[PDB]
């Protein structure tokens, strides 16, 4: 004959962040440093 | 009347307290509460039908029938197995559920709503009908009535006060009990999803270990007689070859059942968990279709269309052909099933659980429906634990593949060992090595550059007269002056391929080539031997030392640290801090666990750990940023020990602190990093070109690929402030590594000295582009 | 009481039963005013019994219940409530026995506490304790006193006690369960999205628990909650060791976790709610942070203990806030933290959530909540770890592939040996001139086809050395004309013909000669065979470039070698192990822009080579040749059915299917074209194939411990000739004689096979006459 | 001092699984032959 009628699935339900933006040496030094790429 | 209020009252009391007695049922409560309200109302038969929820529709059935005075619980109940199922949109029952209110019909006749199976069921006929839903919090629990009231035709208003009295406190014990079951269920979901979550996280497995460990798991509060799960097979695409009938038209194209997204209905697993009796698990691969599972087509349907399937009296079905019989010799008759799919995160079917019928007597409720699709959820959501764990295999197998092909690649051949270790033209034996060790020591020891010629020794060492090949064999022959090869018995063809590989390791850059890595490892060679440094560390330590010296630059891009930075290399995202000297260490320690590279084959366990330690912190020690940090405690350490007046009491100083001597390793390997800035005129010149053209590629490619302006050291533009620049690079960085040395050892002394030489004639380069201007 | 008066009353209480919508205190209220007047006492009360911590205790709920009293005088809201522990009190006493308590004169009493008579003033003399009590756990305590006008009260008043208590546990019992039904479902809530969202994605600890916690924020019923995740490092490297093992840093004193690492909080993420709802993430908080300003997620750091807290600004150990933090007047009243473990037991983050927002202290069912949250929590770190190592080996993948090109990548000294611009164009610096010319000089340099026998089936490589074999292959290219017609770059296909023979490895048999014969093979097949006339240019190309890299970096060892040893190879590849390895490398070699001659081709022409070279290489293993040998049988014979030969050409070439099974067997000729040679050169080639066979067999026979077959066994070596002749019988007699149906300009390289057969066959019957005697 | 606290709970959590032990095309005379030549 036929098939009883059933019910789908429920996926509505969970289909589908605030805050997860940024959430992923010598004083003298440090000029000669950055500029012989140490750093 | 006050001692019929006094009864009433007293039998109210008694009423409600029956709820008190721990072990019951509610049903009988409100059988008692039932033959009462018949004595009141002077009816016969007074029925409770409660109220079912399956498949998204409600539905009614039988709980309390032939409810009389003076008649027992027992009779009156009706079992799981007897009741009748009304739809809500047949009977009078269904309507006064669907309407949610009181409805008293005195000739059930003049109701089309009135339906007469109960009356062909049993023989009896039906007149008059009073009946009410039980409703709170906007649902109904069940639907009393009382027919066929003896002495008058029709049931008047006062009549139905007082069943609505009576039922207030019926409804007070249908909430009480509604309540306690919800609570249950709501606990054994709770209690599933704990489970299922502390089985999935406990290790990342395939999708079937997952899912056995699961549903074993929470197999107690899923509350069902037999239960299985069978898993479709998901490979949606055929192989060319065996496409090649179909699209010839030998084969012909298939046609029966299908997965929604189009795959075949191929059920390659089930795992049966049968509960009854036993506690017995199979599992079947590749089940045949002769599986009581799947002899109907209710998993195949599921498969197939995705819904999920309540199903009550299920061989009384047409449509799926159950077994009406036993499913097996042991007595076990299917009565109840509920089938539903696992979903996979693109929506397609992953497998299909099917849970037969219940411990107790009654269908599958929806609170049993809703049980089992928040595990089916749960276990359709822990496929992507299963998809990574997949995605791990192929990717670990993948660094595997590729890391041996690079070192079948980088590994010297046995003919490039050959023009070192001339076994052959030397001993007349066979490509076979059947030669004693010390005979390929001996024959080897003949065929390496003299170290008293060349100025191996000294800190004026200059590679430009060497081809690498001679830079190779001048490497073994550093490690045989040394004296750790006889020491530590360490096999010659081993460290003959072992340089090799470590040179063939070094790219073809301009300046960061294996020239580059000799000269270092030279340097530290001169720093131990003619620095007199050796006398601060064992021999163990300057075999690790001198391997690692060798070793500290290996696989050089060009680029240095700030580039891999800037440009976010795989590098830079494996290793935080010190990118190319960890990579350098990481790569020597994967060069030195290959057997037929392993120059610290033959050495203790303890050795070993020393030397690793030992590689780390030379190969680490030559970022600039730690030495820049560690100068000063260099420098303290360096005037602790100039006020000694004895040597052999600073050398006890030094030596019984192993960090001590990890501080001064550290800044030996700085030193002999930076040695080209001591070497003489011409070589330091050569070399400074060199490091500046490499420097200036770097710039170029950074301004190419990261559209970034390079600073002026690494700008082509400005090459005519390279003498300038340089004794910049002379006053800031070098000048302390050479004169704490030189304090510390006189020996050292040449080396600050050269560097100083190179500062006047960077000087006179730097004026007269002063001049220029 | 008369009987009437006490039936009325009672239907009073039975109608305050039902609520239908209100609070139990209400009734609770209504019951005890009701029993005053029936007792004859004053001052009546609740003590409602919550447990904290593992401790239960006693709260005054209800107070001075006096007959006609006023509700909102007699709740004692959570503000004023007066708690007791179990060992104080007669209420704690009867709440720990469960028993009905009625002593006289309570200043005899050893239980007696009169706390409660300083704080209001009130004296007591005379009382009645009977707790409430249901499923084992007392709810509430019930208390008359002060009977006037008498001592001693009664038994009737005991019993009137418990009959009017009776009522009181039935709305008791009725709140609590529904109370225990609204957290269960709040639980199963928090377990669902909890899931929900860390099956979302991998990622971090940072972003999983956020998503989760912020997921789940309505099920907290808290005013504030936030998470401190403390660091992770369990060792200092070595260079940070060094100030603290010189001694010149005193060592770290302070709190520590109970792993021993230091207690810092890396980054604190605040769950603000009670006005407008923010989420603050703090990195490196500091140590004036609201949620840090009180010990307490310290304390929890160091111990690991489930802190409840009521009325925390009260206590002397913890330095609560006494007044409000935010300036939002907000101010701590009730705090529970508890903390977050890894597997191996490591406090990874305290989690603390602030005053509920009820307002009454958290008891034993928010505890179970939120530690039921927090294991959740703790166990969702697999899948952190996970992603964590599914970076590292992504970015060790990538780097050891990215190492292994620049080592198998040709030079370009190398390409400078075939592509001589230099020596005839004197540029000498950079690839400035134009296609035109590299192509018309490296025609020139390249060897003449016609007397290296280029096209003939009987090329043998034995004379040529390989860079004259790479040649020869750059030289095939040419022939087909398809470097002007796609356009190739001369550079291009020089580097990647270099390549391609630097790629095959120096095994016996599988080295660059095999590849390089049989690619030749395939375009003697395409010209001298004529079988170009089912194929397109673009085809030809790919299918001589897929000839060519067919058995790239061979390892020497066969399929079955690699499924029994389980191999990575095996383990990423199912089947056709070797055949997808060799695939997957030519792919990763195309990838390169330095090395795709198939640069300047449209998407769907790449496509098409992609595709054909997936046919080409994956139908090179000879398992896939046995299996589809019939349908290339039956092409071949409905292609000698027909009269004319372009109705051939047109039935082979409409159906892709066909052309596809061609070129399959096509490769399968090829990769077994070495019978088909003279026999001075099918000599060599079969002693060769025997030895590599022989050296898998010895790796068996050592690595795997295993007998190996007699075709790879050393010891048969003798039986080699004749294994040979059914090596021709039975594999290579079929394509080869289908080929020569097929096109007759192949019946040489069948007619060469059957010699070699028989030469095969005398080196037999030698063995058989050897045998014999 | 500090008040007393509640201890965690890890044993009742904490925890093999009966059927996991098993849970992780040619002609007839070519089947012989195939394996004398490693085809398979
Ligand atoms: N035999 C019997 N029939 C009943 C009893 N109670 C109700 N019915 C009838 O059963 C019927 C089922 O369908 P309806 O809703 O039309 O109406 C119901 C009544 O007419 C009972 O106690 N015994
Ligand atoms: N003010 C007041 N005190 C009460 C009331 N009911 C009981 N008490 C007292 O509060 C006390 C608390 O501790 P106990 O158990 O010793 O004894 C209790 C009585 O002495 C009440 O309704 N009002
Ligand atoms: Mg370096
Ligand atoms: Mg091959
Ligand atoms: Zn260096
Ligand atoms: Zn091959």
């Amino acid at each position: 004959k036929g098939p009883p009628k059933f019910k789908q699935r429920q996926t509505r339900q969970f289909k589908s962040i605030p805050g997860m933006e940024g959430l992923g040496f010598n004083h003298l030094e440090l000029h000669e440093l950055a500029q012989y790429g140490i750093i | 009347s006050e001692l019929t209020q006094v009864e009433e009252s007293a039998l109210c009391l008694e009423l409600l307290w029956t709820v008190q007695e721990e072990g019951g049922t509610p049903e009988q409560g409100v059988h008692r509460a039932l033959q009462r309200l018949a004595h009141l109302l002077q009816a016969d038969r007074c029925s409770m039908f409660l109220c079912r929820s399956r498949n998204g529709i409600p539905e009614v059935a039988s709980r309390l029938l032939d409810v009389t005075p003076t008649s027992k619980f027992e009779d009156n109940l009706v079992g799981p197995d007897k009741e009748v199922v009304f739809p809500l949109d047949i009977g009078i029952v269904g309507w006064a559920a669907h309407t949610k209110k009181t409805h008293n019909v005195p000739d059930v006749k003049k109701n089309s709503h009135f339906s007469d199976f109960m009356d062909k069921q049993t023989g009896y006929v039906t007149k008059n009908l009073l009946a009410t839903p039980i409703v709170v919090g906007k649902e109904v629990l069940a639907v009393i009535m009382a027919v066929n009231k003896v002495n008058a035709s029709e049931f008047s208003k006062q009549d139905e006060e007082v069943f609505s009295k009576y039922l207030n406190f019926v409804s007070i014990i249908l909430r009480l009990h509604h309540t306690s079951y919800m609570y249950n269920i709501e606990s054994r979901r709770s209690q599933i999803l704990m489970w299922s979550a502390n089985k999935v996280f406990e290790e990342l497995t395939d999708v079937e270990r997952q899912f056995h460990k699961a549903l074993y798991t929470v197999r107690s509060y899923l509350n069902c007689e037999r239960y299985s799960i069978g898993l479709l097979d998901m490979t949606k695409e055929k192989e060319f070859y065996d496409e090649w009938p179909i699209k010839l038209g030998e084969v012909e194209p298939y046609k029966g059942p299908k997965t929604p997204d189009g795959r075949e209905v191929n059920f390659y697993k089930i795992i049966d968990y049968i509960l009854h009796g036993k506690e017995e698990i199979k599992v079947i691969p590749t089940p045949p279709a002769d599986h009581w599972t799947l002899i109907s087509g209710l998993p195949t349907y599921v498969a197939e269309n995705g819904f999920i399937c309540n199903m009550m009296n299920a061989p009384a079905d047409e449509y799926f052909t159950f077994q009406k019989g036993p499913v097996d010799e042991t007595g076990w008759v299917i009565k109840n099933v509920l089938s539903l799919p696992i979903v996979n995160k693109k929506e397609d079917i992953v497998g299909v659980a099917t849970f037969y019928n219940r411990k107790d007597g009654k269908p599958f409720d929806e609170h049993d429906e809703y049980i089992t699709e928040t595990l089916t959820q749960f276990l359709g959501w822990s496929l992507l634990n299963t998809d990574t764990y997949d995605k791990m295999n192929k990717l670990e197998n993948r660094k595997d593949i590729a890391q041996e092909m690079l070192m079948n690649q980088t590994k010297a051949t046995p003919e490039e060992i050959k023009s070192i270790l001339k076994f052959q033209e030397k001993l007349n034996v066979d490509v076979i090595d059947d030669c004693e060790e010390k005979q390929l020591v001996a024959i080897l020891k003949e065929d390496l550059p003299d170290p008293r010629s060349a100025e191996l020794y000294e800190f004026r060492f200059s590679d430009f007269p060497l081809t690498e090949h001679g830079l190779i064999k001048c490497g073994i022959r550093l490690f045989f002056e040394i004296n750790v090869v006889e020491k530590f018995k360490v096999p010659v063809e081993v460290l003959t391929r072992w340089m090799y590989t470590v040179r063939k390791g070094y790219r073809a850059v301009t300046y960061h080539n294996w020239r580059h890595g000799f000269n270092v490892g030279q340097t530290m060679f001169t720093l131990l031997m003619t620095g007199r440094l050796k006398k601060y560390y064992t021999d163990l330590e300057a075999f690790a030392m001198l391997a690692a010296a060798f070793c500290h630059d290996i696989d050089h891009r060009g680029t240095n640290n700030l580039y891999q930075m800037k440009s976010t290399s795989p590098l830079a995202r494996l290793h935080g801090s010190s990118i190319l000297e960890r990579h350098h260490l990481e790569y020597s320690k994967t060069l030195l666990q290959d057997e037929s590279l392993n120059i610290f084959q033959n050495l203790n366990k303890r050795q070993f750990e020393t030397v690793i330690h030992l590689f780390e912190v030379a190969i680490i020690a030559t970022d600039l940023a730690l030495y820049f940090k560690k100068r000063t405690m260099f420098q303290k350490i360096v005037d602790a020990c100039e006020q000694m007046q004895t040597e052999e009491e600073a050398i006890k100083y030094v030596t019984v602190d192993p960090t001590k001597k990890e501080i001064i390793m550290a800044m030996m390997m700085t030193a002999c990093d930076l040695s080209a800035i001591t070497k003489p005129w011409e070589v330091q010149s050569q070399v400074a070109l060199m490091v500046a053209n490499e420097f200036w590629e770097q710039g170029d490619l950074e301004r190419t690929v990261l559209q970034q302006q390079p600073i002026p050291m690494m700008d082509r533009n400005k090459r005519d402030e390279l003498p300038k620049l340089q004794v910049g690079f002379i006053d800031f960085v070098c000048t302390f590594v050479y004169k704490e040395f030189s304090r510390f050892h006189k020996e050292i002394t040449p080396m600050l000295s050269g560097l100083q030489n190179n500062r006047v004639e960077w000087k006179s380069l730097a004026d007269e582009y002063d001049a220029k201007m």
